[PDB]
């Protein structure tokens, strides 16, 4: 069940000196990778993309090629209260935040799209952070007039 | 005992008929390109 | 096998180099076809039958006789999500966009309609630009107001 949403090759990671600190994504025919996050998409062709930073949002974006287009995340203006699939695990969406089970989400876990029940992208998660006994994470999605909405809980705690 | 100008003895009744022919000349070229760019917004505005 | 039987007669090739290049289309009592195709319909009254340009639109319409208004194809305006019938396979509408699979449509396809599973033309193709694993088509459908708005991706190259 859960595993039938693990099987995108479509997303990519990030490489710093050889290790992994981020994942960039590509959804809609745009690709997303999180500014904070320093190092070389693996995939050459994406790398040799030129983007277009966002500061106020935290990502950076930059128009995928024609002939990759094709195979791309689907993003959604919907997002209906309760259960996410996630690639760590399920998420759970009350009162507009995203919040997951303890010690879920580190360093090197953010660009990570959280799937919905269907199977395509409704957000992006750039960090996450545990307030008193919650874990909630920080995530931009996307409204129903495309206006790319980003909420972030206090004192968030990068990736 | 004076002196001339190119525009001296145009008489206003010449200047009503230049004023009107070049005049009337930019303002159909006016509505002309007004229509144009009125028609263009409509058409862009029927895409779905 | 369900999209192929889908067969009508209504669809006349253009002959000209002795070879196939192009479909014309009789719909809702008017005949189409595209500028790209050269030379003269099968049928000798249509190829004989006068056509009034629209290069803007790139389709030539040409008003049928009066007699064969009774066997034509039946246009459509509206385009509900999901799979169309086509005279290769199935065509994917999605998110304002009609999308053939992998190498389907090439040179000669031109002006094909796309129908729907009810069995009416619900659009007709002018050419096709291969976005990846799925290619897309430049198309033109048909609204409820008859606008006819042209749906031309970037860049398409012209089947």
């Amino acid at each position: 069940r859960m595993v039938m949403k693990l099987e995108s090759d479509k997303t990519f990671p990030i490489m710093l000196e050889g290790k992994i600190n981020g994942y960039a994504c590509v959804v809609g025919g745009k690709l997303f990778r999180p500014m904070h996050v320093e190092g070389k998409i693996d995939n050459d062709v994406l790398a040799a993309l030129k983007t277009k930073k966002a500061s106020k949002y935290d990502l950076e974006y930059a128009d995928v090629p024609q002939n990759m287009r094709a195979d791309t995340f689907k993003y959604t203006h919907e997002k209906p209260q309760g259960y996410y699939s996630w690639h760590h695990g399920a998420v759970q969406y009350e009162n507009g935040r995203f919040t997951v089970p303890k010690g879920v989400g580190a360093k090197g876990d953010s660009g990570r799209p959280i799937l919905d029940n269907q199977g395509r992208v409704v957000a992006i998660v750039l960090g996450g952070v545990n307030e008193g006994s919650r874990t909630a994470l920080s995530v931009v999605m996307w409204n129903e007039k495309g206006v790319t909405v980003k909420y972030t809980p206090e004192n968030c705690e990068q990736w | 005992y004076h002196a001339q100008t190119f525009t001296a003895a145009v008489s206003k009744t010449a200047w009503t008929w230049l004023t009107s022919l070049l005049g009337g000349s930019a303002v159909i070229i006016i509505i002309g390109l007004v229509l144009a760019t009125i028609v263009a917004m409509y058409v862009l505005t029927n895409q779905k």
